[PDB]
RNA sequence: CCGAAGCUUCGGCUUCGGCAGGAGAGGUA
């Protein structure tokens, strides 16, 4: 809500190459895109 | 050792043993 | 499986139960090794599996309260001297003393010659504190390991974890047609053996009369005459062989107590799960490339590692509503040709090779009241074999014990032979484990310099990343201990052997060491004894001061360019053998309500292709080997048939229908009241029952 | 500069089993490819003589006792293993090993048949009190290597004869040693020193010469060219 | 190529053996042929040798963790009852030699048959398909072979000495055959450095531009080599066209001109070349000389000293403490930190004493395996080991294995020797889930187009430039910026463009842009895709498995939680 | 290129099979779909009349269809279109 | 629902399913992978699935 | 006793001078036996004739560079040492080359001493471009195998008698490999597959032609301490 | 679907005979 959706992603990408790249382990961003993107694809109605 | 008939087995260690299992 | 293990299961403490835990609710600090345990829990032999810190093992000098909390024992110090009085303390005793350690040099009147020791205070805290206020010690090294990990020379040069498995990889040995002791040994294996059970010990003192190879009469010295009987080629739990062979003459004068006869790994009245083989650390060819072993093929020609188990099988004769099952020859369906190892009883005869899918016993079922005999015979199973070795027969009529409802049972022994081949595994006290990846001509193997080529090849690549360096040193000594040794005394005992008895400073070829669990043979020793062996034959000596030897090539000729390690060091076989994991199928039984095939070996079944499975195969992008895996060769019961004719006619295969376990799942789902139906493209249920 | 002076054999008898044959002066590195041809079809090629089956009387398979008898018939068969038999007919024959009394029955008890020959009369073989006799039908045949048991039911015997694993080699221990001559002048030679060990049945020259047939007609199919 | 038991293929290819047995007028029936299969009639193994000829079959191991689980052979008939395996897919199944099994499956149809000999033989999966990288390459053994093969070392048998007066070069020679008739007498070694004349061998990037100048026609053109016999035998095993290479192969330099020859060549010759590596290299490490004896683990030199000093350090801060000053905390803290530069110090003088031809240290490095802490617990001191509660104990280990460790030492060590195992076993079971869960949600993302000519992108660090002016590479620039499609053009300085919207971005791209003072740039992601139902080939980009554009109709979406998922194992910090 | 002679499953080379394809999952259905044109011809002609075409390259003694098939893919005397 | 109740709470999501009445239309990996049919990706997908292979016209007039 | 399948030899003509001979089916373990010796035999026990020392003119120290000549005295030797020479004498022989005027001295120029032949004249050995006169003297005697340079110390009659290395055996590279064949229900059979590479003066079948009869009367020493000693018999051709 | 037995015109026809689920414990990778 503060910086909208394209910042998200960055953070999310980011935080969790953290995690394997501590203990020496190469993957791709475009592995982690592809389940990045399923997790931001609905929308909340707030009046109808 | 305190068995009747068996081979004998010699040992390297350097403790003794004031007790029997 | 072997005595070790009998005896194992007997002082094993168990965490789960009516009344305790389970595998699932217990968390991570149950599983823990607290500082509580020194003395009356094993830190090192437990399960590897999920069942990890919740199946323990007693220790050699523990005992249990009239209350149930274990007790370990102690020797009273005072004044910095240590007494000779033992008092035996719980865990919640122990924690207000201060508690010396065993490995402590002590004085000939019993004082400590280190001002400071290491201690153990209140709270599981170790400490170096000045030896004045010590106030317990320990009564031996070994008092905080079990039976089993007492059995491994040399542990403390061993990582954690492969003492680990040496310890439960000791308990899966099998008995072998011949046994023979260790040469570098502990000294536990004399009372693990007596204290089993499974050899046989005189009551009383006296003469032997009259030995044979299944009875041993003993006349005793007041009059009295008893005689032992033996188990020759009995049958184990685990399929194995329990032989018991006598090992005394017919004037030998007995006491009590002494062990009169052998038993499964037992080589004169001690633990012997192995055998002595000669051992070189190199790569070779890469046939021993990733924990595999190199063997010769002298292990073969000469039974060295040979194995006999027995099988069992029954069948039972009962009535009928119909009339009442009998066993006999006569059965107007099969051959005479087939029935010739039969005898005129119905039951094969002792001393016959019976092979997959013979006879062994011949029944027939009345269809009532000839012709209305039906055939129901006891067979063979699929890929078993070996001679028959004892029929058990009861009967009703002669007054014997039976179910209500049966008239005569039947039970027939099968044994075989079993020799080493690819596939087998090995292991050793340590750690070390891995399959047979070849088996070479003792032509094609590596020499020494007078032509004895090695037994087993072992390779380098796997001892220094996994801390068991207690194997070299456990070669280095076999090898001082089969070839013998002497120490020169000319100018005085080295300086190296100060510490040595006088009984160790010379020793004949082929002799029988002994290093406890946690106080042995230190490594100046070892240095020192590896430049003293006695020459061979001619006046050589083979290997040097470092314990390497120069070895030729077997297949081109010229020798190694660089020396190599030798010694001795020993081998057990273990119960994990490939011709009983071998199996294949191509069609069989099926199941009844959803139409798969069986699972089993017993059974003929399939194996299974799970979901994690599909998932490669969605990965690949192979959608028409998943549809004919899923449908043609699983589930579609008027496509399996059509597909068997195609294959064999030699035309195409046909398209794949629809899978049988879909329409039980739709009738799973109307019988809770849900109303699913199948639609078409315009509507109009599919009525999906077939019929038509 | 080529030399001419060809190869010569000459053996010396260190005992009546072990001897040692000297071959000068081969080329230079011509000298351990030699020795491992000749220890490798020495150690694997040559005919010999071994028991193949036994049958005694009462017994009808290998898992039992008989009794009188201080071994079940297991440990009969892993000692009638170190039996060093000879023969020189190429059919089977039967010996006949039948002793009975107190005592202890040796290989100095099998009467041989006309061709058959045992050279080891003083092993063991059992143990006799006096309530038990032991009556052996022993079948020797010719052969070459290591031929595992030949099954029953699948030769068309009987219910009594138990197979046995034969080992048809008579040599126990082959080695060699070379001494290179490198000196200057580039005049280098070589010299093997060849030992051979043989069991009793053949003298440690006649296993020398089977192997230098079996070379001397396998190195043959090279020079049908030229 | 696998190895298949003779009893398993036989009841594997029963119908097939059956139909061949009666055409072959073997038999008159079919019940005829299949009492005969069944007994195992001596007429059935010979149709048993054309019949499983080009049949493949599929090998699978468990668990199935990613795509290479699963591979199609091409079986042969072995003797005995184990299938024999290559030494070289063990990393791709996970597979070692002390107990694992292995099950096959049969394919039937004309379209099972295509799919394994295509879509799934092992010789097409080499490239790893998360990260790019080769799985089937020499390891282990290999790796000691060919680490000793190519090594240089100065002061050998029949090396070149450039005398003068006496006699000439003495060590120069006109043709590797007569370098290896020499090495076939003992006057020269293999690892001695030689002049040698090489005719049928592409000469370095250097030597040719010097030399010949416009090009090298190698079937013909002799050049002079100052290497040695190893090197050559080793550049004799490499393609024709490549360059020769004069380098000691430690693990790494092998993984770079295994990537390099994938990258640049066809996948046949990759195949056919890594079976030949294998080959010397199994051939070299039994003549290397590594073994081990207990006369190798030297010890420190100068250790009771070290010791001595780092123990009167720490009774001054015990004194301290039982007069009173600090706590207890602070205790704990200067005694680990006393006992944590001893363990440093014995490390540093152990690794000064070593000599560099010893069997223990040419296997750590080598890069075959293992690292140097088990190197200084086997022969220097353990150091401090933890209690159960994850805290260190402030009295150290100051035995090696190599001496043997006190009954107290021992037992204290249990206690981290414990958990590791406990929560190994533990979290086994909490990535296959993680597993399931992922594949689940990402099950319907299918490249399904080609191209949307969509506008949107995202923007890519790519290096950043140092205060000086120098620019610094990106540490993590593999993963972040190889193998994308740009989104608009790289202009720099109102200049000309260096590459064009819509190309892969490899390394001289990449060199290309960094050597012009470019340092963000806008590249197309699977983010930002406008295609209604799945994503298109040209917005994910290139596929790692294959090194080109994807393939429309692929399942992005498992392999995406297939190279998620297996490496979680192998995760646990804290 | 610069190989030497394939063995056995690895001929013809693939790296020359996908120069007369669009992807690699559209030679998997070419030839598969050649494959049972091969077997229907061989169990058709012994019975009576067909429409099928035979191998159009030389066989071995007893080869698979497939071999054929990809035999004949690699010579260029096939044509597909895609759907 | 038929993906969704092979996943996790089968009761919950049949008990929803059949309130709403929900229909499916069988577009998608598990549910093609459970009644049996060939998958939307790889080879199962129109373009590769509907190949026409014939003789070329030289080819077929040479033989 | 007789074999049951007897071996057979057929060869794979690959180029002019290099072939391939391939023996089986071979029993159990007789790959190895008739690889190493079949290989050692080849190259070291087959003779021949080469250069054992030359004499260039103009160099009583320093060997650097010659007058006139375009390259240095190390490729005189690499382009001399490669020379396919063939003797019909016994002792040490004598050759000259006295080539003058601006060119390309090559073998075709070495005067044959009725006796000896050059059977490559083609190959180039220098090239005299600035005007210069070239004289080599080189000593061609025969023998077997790779000698290395036999250092002399003449003291006097050794000017400048630069010793080479020898190269006299006609085989240049010998590799071998076995593999393993069926025969009927038994595999883990042998089968060797040779590959001979010879030089110019001998053909790649008389070498496993004339390598078979110095094996098969070394190997004849030992059928001869006892004529009859019951061998394998490999039967009839 | 398999076996046994008959007719069999060689496509096949007829008689008889025949099944496979849960719970707990230990282990290998
Ligand atoms: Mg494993
Ligand atoms: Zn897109």
């Amino acid at each position: 809500r503060v910086q909208g959706p394209r910042e998200v992603q960055i953070h999310l990408v980011r935080e969790v190459q953290e995690v394997y790249r501590a203990q020496g382990v190469s993957i791709h961003d475009k592995h982690i895109e592809v389940i990045v993107r399923q997790m931001l694809r609905r929308v909340t109605i707030i009046d109808s | 050792n305190s068995v009747p008939g068996a081979p004998n087995r010699v040992s390297f260690a350097k403790l003794r043993e004031p007790l029997e299992v | 499986n072997n005595p070790l293990s009998g005896l194992t299961h007997k002082r094993r403490l168990s965490a789960l139960g009516p009344g305790g835990l389970s595998r699932e609710r217990a968390g991570l600090e149950v599983r823990d090794v607290h500082p509580s345990h020194y003395g009356r829990m094993c830190p090192i032999e437990t399960p590897e599996g999920p069942n990890i810190g919740l199946i323990g093992s007693l220790s050699v000098y523990a005992r249990v309260n009239p209350f149930g909390f274990i007790e370990t024992p102690y020797r009273k110090v005072v004044d910095g001297v240590v007494s000779d009085e033992i008092v035996y303390l719980t865990a919640d005793e122990e924690d207000r003393h201060v508690v010396a350690q065993a490995n402590s040099p002590i004085d000939a009147d019993g004082r400590f010659v280190e001002p400071r020791v290491l201690v153990r205070r209140k709270a599981g805290e170790v400490e170096y504190v000045p030896s004045s206020e010590v106030d317990y010690m320990d009564v031996s090294p070994r008092q905080m390991v079990s039976v089993a990990t007492a059995m491994i020379p040399f542990l403390e040069h061993d990582d954690a974890n492969r003492a680990l498995m040496g310890a439960n990889m000791q308990r899966q040995a099998v008995p072998l047609v011949r046994s023979e002791a260790p040469l570098v040994g502990t000294g536990m294996e004399l009372r693990a053996a007596i204290d089993a059970g499974d050899v046989v010990v005189a009551e009383e003192s006296g003469v032997i009369e009259e030995v044979s190879a299944d009875y041993i009469t003993v006349m005793h010295d007041n009059g009295t005459r008893r005689t032992y009987r033996m188990r020759k080629f009995a049958r184990s739990n685990h399929g194995t062989c329990a032989n018991q062979c006598p090992i005394v003459d017919a004037g030998d004068r007995v006491e009590a107590g002494q062990v009169i006869a052998d038993g499964p790994c037992t080589d004169d009245g001690e633990m012997a799960l192995g055998k002595n083989l000669l051992v070189a650390i190199m790569p070779w060819e890469g046939h021993n490339y990733e924990d595999a072993i190199i063997l010769s093929n002298r292990l073969v020609e000469e039974d060295v590692l040979t194995s006999i188990h027995i099988e069992e099988h029954e069948i039972d004769a009962r009535d009928t509503k119909l009339g009442a099952e009998e066993i006999t020859r006569d059965i107007p369906n099969i051959s005479d040709e087939v029935l010739a190892d039969l005898d005129e009883r119905g039951i094969v005869r002792i001393g016959a090779e019976v092979r997959d899918g013979d006879i062994l016993v011949g029944k027939v079922t009345p269809k009532g009241e000839a012709r209305e005999v039906r055939d129901t015979s006891l067979k063979v199973p699929h890929g078993e074999s070996g001679k028959v070795i004892g029929i058990r027969v009861f009967s009703r009529e002669d007054e014997d014990e039976l179910p209500a409802g049966v008239n005569e049972l039947v039970r027939v022994y099968v044994a075989q032979k079993r020799k080493i081949s690819d596939g087998d595994k090995l292991a050793g006290r340590h750690g070390n484990k891995g399959v047979i990846g070849k088996i070479l001509p003792v032509e094609d193997m590596p020499f020494l310099a007078d032509g004895t080529p090695v037994d087993i090849i072992l390779n380098t690549h796997g001892v220094p990343r996994r801390m068991n360096i207690g194997q070299i040193l456990e070669t280095h000594l076999g090898w001082c201990a089969h070839s013998g040794w002497k120490v020169d005394a000319a100018k005085g005992v080295p300086d190296w052997a100060a510490r040595l008895p006088d009984e160790l400073l010379e020793a004949q070829p082929n002799a029988i060491v002994s290093t406890p669990v946690f106080d042995g043979a230190q490594e100046a020793e070892l240095q020192g004894l590896l430049s003293c062996t006695l020459p061979n034959r001619d006046g050589d000596v083979l290997v040097d001061a470092d314990g390497k030897a120069m070895l030729f090539d077997g297949r081109s000729g010229e020798p190694f360019p660089y020396p190599v390690t030798v010694g001795y060091m020993y081998i057990m076989k273990l119960h994990h053998l490939v011709d009983d994991k071998i199996h294949a199928r191509s069609t069989g039984p099926y199941s009844m309500i959803t139409q798969q095939p069986l699972g089993g070996k017993a059974q003929f079944g399939g194996q299974r292709f799970g979901e994690m499975e599909c998932w490669a195969m969605q990965a690949y992008g192979a959608a028409y080997t998943l549809q004919e895996l899923l449908t043609i060769k699983s589930d579609d019961t008027v496509g399996r048939v059509k597909v068997y004719e195609a294959i064999v006619k030699g035309e195409n295969i046909p398209e794949p229908g629809i899978p049988e376990s879909f329409k039980v799942l739709l009738k799973e789902l109307q019988s809770l009241c849900l109303n699913v139906e199948v639609l078409s493209s315009d509507g109009a249920a599919i009525e999906l029952r077939e019929g038509e | 500069m080529l030399i001419s002076q060809r190869p010569t054999l000459s053996e010396d008898v260190l005992t009546d089993n072990r001897s040692q044959f000297v071959i000068e002066p081969l080329e230079p590195g011509f000298g351990y490819t030699l020795g491992n041809s000749l220890r490798r079809t020495l150690l694997s090629s040559i005919p010999g003589a071994a028991v193949t089956s036994i049958r005694i009387d009462g017994v009808l398979h290998e898992f039992t006792t008989v009794p009188g008898v201080k071994e079940d018939v297991t440990e009969i068969i892993l000692n009638l293993k170190s039996l060093v038999v000879s023969s020189e007919e190429d059919e089977p024959v039967t010996m006949y090993l039948r002793k009975q009394g107190p005592g202890e029955v040796t290989a100095g008890d099998i009467v041989p048949p006309a061709g058959v020959t045992v050279h080891n009369p003083g092993m063991h073989i059992a143990t006799l009190n006096d309530k038990g006799k032991l009556e052996v039908e022993l079948v020797v045949e010719r052969g070459r290597g290591y031929v595992p048991a030949v099954q029953n039911r699948a030769s068309g015997a009987e219910i009594g004869r138990i197979p046995v694993d034969s080992i048809y080699s008579p040599v126990l221990k082959v080695t060699y040693k070379v001494d290179a001559t490198r000196v200057e002048q580039r005049t280098d030679f070589d010299k093997l020193i060849l030992d051979v060990e043989t069991k009793n049945s053949i003298s440690p020259r006649d296993a020398l010469a089977s192997a230098g047939k079996t070379l001397v007609e396998l190195f043959g199919l090279a020079r049908e060219l030229n | 190529q696998c190895g298949l038991p003779k009893l398993m293929a036989l009841e594997l290819f029963k119908p097939f053996v059956m139909k061949r047995l009666v055409d072959l007028n073997h038999a008159q029936n079919i019940k005829s042929a299949k009492r005969m299969v069944e007994r195992q009639r001596p007429q059935v193994w010979d149709v048993l040798e054309e019949v499983i000829a080009e049949h493949p079959v599929l090998l699978n191991r468990a668990p199935t963790l990613h795509r290479l689980g699963i591979q199609a052979f091409e079986p042969m008939l072995v003797e005995g009852k184990a299938i024999q395996l290559h030494p070289l897919v063990c990393e791709a199944f996970n597979a070692d030699f002390d107990g694992d099994q292995m099950a096959v499956h049969l394919p039937l149809s004309a379209e099972a048959q295509a799919e394994a000999r295509i879509l799934m033989l092992s010789s097409n999966n080499i490239l790893s398909p998360a990260s790019g990288r080769p799985l089937a390459m020499p390891r282990l053994d290999m790796v000691t072979g060919l680490y000793y093969l190519t090594t240089e070392v100065p002061g050998d048998t029949g090396e070149y000495q450039p005398a003068s007066g006496d006699h000439p070069e003495t060590g120069v020679y006109s043709s590797p055959a007569e370098a290896i008739m020499a090495a076939d007498r003992g006057v020269l070694s293999v690892r001695a450095k030689i002049k040698v004349r090489l005719t049928q061998l592409r000469p370095p990037v250097e030597i040719e531009a010097e030399l010949f100048g416009h090009s090298g026609w190698q079937p013909g053109d002799a050049w002079m080599a100052e290497t040695t016999l190893g090197r050559v035998m080793f550049n004799e095993l490499l393609p024709l066209g490549y360059p020769f290479v004069n380098k000691q192969m430690h693990k790494k330099v092998q993984a770079a001109i295994i990537n390099d020859l994938a990258e640049r060549y066809p996948m046949i010759v990759v195949a056919q070349t890594v079976d030949k590596l294998k080959d010397a290299g199994f051939y070299w490490a039994t003549r290397s000389g590594v073994t081990v004896s207990m006369a190798d683990v030297l010890v420190p030199p100068r250790k009771k000293e070290i010791l001595d000093h780092y123990e009167e350090r720490a009774d001054k801060v015990e004194k301290q403490f039982q007069r009173g000053a600090l706590n207890h905390d602070e205790r704990n803290e200067a005694l680990v930190e006393i006992w944590k530069e001893a363990t440093d110090e014995v490390g540093q003088a152990l690794r000064e004493h070593y000599p560099d031809d010893n069997p223990i240290i040419t296997i750590v490095d080598s890069g075959a395996t293992g690292n140097f802490t088990q190197t200084r617990t086997l022969a220097g001191m353990k150091g401090l080991v933890t209690n159960p509660k994850g805290e260190f104990i402030p009295r150290p280990v100051k035995s090696s294995f190599r001496e043997g460790l006190t009954v107290l030492e021992y037992f204290i060590n249990t206690h981290g020797a414990r958990k590791g195992l406990a929560d190994t076993a533990l979290r086994t079971a909490d990535s296959g889930y993680l597993t399931r869960r992922l594949v689940d949600v990402s099950q319907d993302v299918i490249v399904r187009e080609h191209d949307c000519q969509t506008e949107r992108g995202i923007v890519v660090e790519l290096a950043e430039r140092a205060p000086d002016g120098t620019l610094i590479r990106d540490p993590y620039i593999e993963t972040s910026a190889y193998a994308r499609t740009l989104g608009t053009d790289a202009v720099d300085e109102a200049g000309n463009v260096i590459v064009e919207r819509g190309q892969d971005l490899g390394d001289p791209e990449i060199d290309a842009l960094l050597a012009a003072g470019i340092t963000q740039v806008k590249v197309r992601s699977v983010l930002t895709c406008a295609t209604s139902t799945g994503v298109c080939a040209t917005c994910y980009g290139r596929s790692m498995a294959t090194g080109k554009l994807v393939d429309i109709g692929e399942a992005v979406g498992i392999v995406a939680a297939q190279s998620i998922g297996e490496p979680g194992t192998q995760l646990t910090m804290r | 290129g610069g190989y030497d002679t394939p063995l056995g499953i690895t001929n013809p080379p693939i790296d020359e099979l996908l120069d007369r394809v669009s992807s690699k999952y559209a030679l998997v259905i070419y030839a598969a779909k050649r494959a049972r044109q091969i077997n229907d011809y061989y169990n058709q002609l012994g019975e009576g009349i067909l429409e099928y075409v035979g191998p159009l390259v030389e066989p071995g003694l007893q080869e698979k269809p497939l071999s054929i098939a990809l035999r004949e893919i690699h010579a260029d005397l096939l044509e597909h279109t895609e759907g | 629902w038929l993906s969704a109740a092979s996943f996790q709470e089968t009761t919950r999501v049949l008990t929803d399913a059949a309130i709403n009445c929900r229909s499916d239309k069988l577009n998608g990996l598990k549910e093609n992978v459970i009644i049996g049919k060939l998958i939307p990706a790889g080879t199962g997908i129109n373009r590769y699935r509907n190949i026409a292979v014939q003789p070329t016209e030289e080819a077929r007039a040479a033989a």
